[PDB]
RNA sequence: UUGAGUGCAGAAGAGGAGAGUGGAAUUCCAUGUGUAGCGGUGAAAUGCGUAGAUAUAUGGAGGAACACCAGUGGCGAAGGCGGCUCUCUGGUCUGUAACUGACGCUGAGGCUCGAAAGCGUGGGGAGCAAACAGGAUUAGAUACCCUGGUAGUCCACGCCGUAAACGAUGAGUGCUAAGUGUUGGAGGGUUUCCGCCCUUCAGUGCUGCAGCAAACGCAUUAAGCACUCCGCCUGGGGAGUACGACCGCAAGGUUGAAACUCAAAGGAAUUGACGGGGGCCCGCACAAGCGGUGGAGCAUGUGGUUUAAUUCGAAGCAACGC
C-alpha cells in the first residue's frame, strides 16, 4: 500500500491491443490492464473505447494505494495513445509529464518478408 | 438531398390557440388524414389538462417540453473506414422533432383503459421530471460523451 | 612543338587493403516490482503463460548493420563503395612551360578483375529465412495468410565466372544556336566579399533551333556532319539443343549446326471495347422520415408430384393479378 502517491504511467500498443501500467517513480508496478482483460475480443482491441476504460481500471486500483500526481510514457505508435490521457486525466489525475521514447534502430537487424495480400 | 439544401415548411397556427407548435403536435399524432378526431382529442388533453392542477395549459406543454428536449446525440463519423462516432449537437428543429417523437411516439405505451390517459396525464407527467420520456433522454447522454476523448476532434 | 608525357605549385573525394574503436536497437541471462492473460487475422486457429508469462527499472553475454548529415551529391574501367581513429597505396582536375620531341589510337589470340546464388576446408549464429512441420482459406491449394524452423546470409583461404552485368547507346579525335540549375577550380570589377557581378576550365542535370528518325524521340554528356580500329547481324520455330573440342571436384561454362515444319513472327502509332485502374457528376441511389413485405388467415400466379389429359408461351433487372 505505503501511499507513494507520485508516479508514471506507461502507455503501450500495437495495432490489434493495448496495455496500460501505472508504476511508480522506479517504475515498480502498481496495477496493470489490458484491452483483452476488459472482456473485448478480436480487433475491437485496436479502438481506444477500451483505452477510456482501461485507464478507469487501472486508477481505480491505483489510487487504492495512494496516488495524486502521475506522468504520461507512450510506445508502440498507434490508436490508443490518442484518447488514453484524456481519459487518464478524467479519473482524478495530476499528469505532468507527457514524452513518447519509441524504441527506435540504427538500422540493427532485419525487418521480416512483406505481406502479399 | 444530392444538389443542395431543400426547404423546410413553415406551418398555420391553431384555430384557437393561434399556436404552430400545437399544430404540429395535432400533426404528429394524425393517422390515415383523420385530422379533426385528433384535434379533438388533443382539445380535450387540454381540458383535462386545465382541471386537475391547473396551473397554465400551454405552459405545462413547454414544460413537457423542458424535461425531453435533447442537446446531445452520437453520428457515425467515420472517416477511412472506422468507428468514431462523434457525440453532435443537433439542429434546433430537429430538436424539437425528437422531442414530439419522444413525448408522443412513446406514449403509445401507458397502456390505460381510458383513450386519451396515455395522453393528457402523459403530457401532465413530461412537466415535472417524470414520464419515462425524461429517462430517454438521460440515458442518451449517457451514452452519449461515451467517446467523448477519441470523437470531439473531427 | 600544336598531339602525346615528367616538371614545380596546388585542390577535391562513401578509391582500395590492413589494424583498432563508438553508441543506439533486437535476442538471451540474472535481479526487483507485479497477476490472468499475451500473440496473431478479413475472420479465426496453431503457439507461449500459475514450473509466474507479457510489462517496467538495474546490470551481464554475443552477433550483425551504421538513425539525421544525404543532395539528379561524390569516387572509381565496370561489378560496386556511407559510423569513427591510424600505416601502405592507386587514380582525376587547375595553373605553368624552362625540359623530351610524334614517343599516338585501336587492338584478333593471351592475361587480370568481375553482384547474388553455389562448391570444399575451419570458425560463429543477433535477427532474417529456401527445404520442412503445424493451423487456417478452398470443390481441391503439395501457394498467397499465421506460428515455428535447418542449410544460407558473416570471416579467412581456394574454386566457378553467370545477371534485366542496361544509358539494352564500343572506343579515339575534330566541327556545329541558346536558356537554366549544381559539384570542383583559375582570372578580373568591386569589397567587413563570406556574400555579389563578368570571363574561363573539367564533370553533372533540365528545357529546347538546325539536323536525323517508321514513330516514340535524340539534340556540345547527339541517336547530327564526318575519318581510324575492333565486335556482331541476314524470317519465326527447331535450339544456344546434337556431335567434336577445351575448362571445372560438382552444378555447369565457352565454341556451335542440320533433318523437318510454318506464312508468318516483329516494332511504333490510330479508333473501339474491356479492367478486380483513377478523377468528376447526376437520379427515393444512399443518408432523414412515413408506411409496408417476410409472422397469421384467405384470394391469385409459377416450380415440383399427378393422371388418360393436368393444352402453349414467358425465366436477373427487362418471367411469376404476365
Amino acid at each position: 500500500k505505503k501511499n507513494i502517491e507520485s508516479g508514471v504511467a506507461h502507455i503501450h500498443s500495437t495495432f490489434n491491443n493495448t496495455i496500460v501500467m501505472i508504476t511508480d517513480t522506479h517504475g515498480n508496478a502498481l496495477a496493470w490492464s489490458s484491452a483483452g482483460s476488459l472482456g473485448f475480443k478480436g480487433s475491437k482491441k485496436s479502438t481506444p473505447f477500451a483505452a477510456q476504460m482501461a485507464a478507469e481500471a487501472a486508477t481505480k486500483v491505483a489510487m487504492e494505494h495512494g496516488l495524486k500526481t502521475v506522468d504520461v510514457t507512450v510506445k508502440g505508435p498507434g490508436s490508443g495513445r490518442e484518447a488514453a490521457i484524456r481519459s487518464l486525466q478524467a479519473t482524478g489525475l495530476e499528469v505532468t509529464a507527457i514524452r513518447d521514447v519509441t524504441p527506435v534502430p540504427h538500422n540493427g537487424c532485419r525487418p521480416p518478408k512483406r505481406r502479399r495480400v | 438531398p444530392r444538389k443542395g439544401p431543400v426547404a423546410k415548411r413553415d406551418v398555420l397556427p391553431d384555430p384557437i390557440y393561434n399556436s404552430k407548435l400545437v399544430t404540429r403536435l395535432i400533426n404528429r399524432v394524425m393517422v390515415d388524414g383523420k385530422r379533426g378526431i385528433a384535434a379533438n382529442i388533443i382539445y380535450n388533453s387540454f381540458d383535462i389538462i386545465k382541471e386537475s392542477t391547473g396551473n397554465d395549459p400551454l405552459e405545462v406543454f413547454e414544460q413537457a417540453m423542458k424535461n425531453v428536449m435533447p442537446v446531445l446525440e452520437v453520428k457515425a463519423r467515420r472517416v477511412g473506414g472506422s468507428n468514431y462516432q462523434v457525440p453532435v449537437e443537433v439542429r434546433p428543429e430537429r430538436r424539437t422533432t425528437l422531442g414530439l417523437r419522444w413525448v408522443v411516439n412513446y406514449a403509445r405505451l401507458r397502456g390505460e383503459h381510458t383513450m386519451e390517459e396515455r395522453l393528457a396525464k402523459e403530457i401532465m407527467d413530461a412537466a415535472n421530471n417524470t414520464g419515462a420520456s425524461v429517462k430517454k433522454r438521460e440515458d442518451t447522454h449517457k451514452m452519449a460523451d461515451a467517446n467523448r476523448a477519441f470523437a470531439h476532434y473531427r
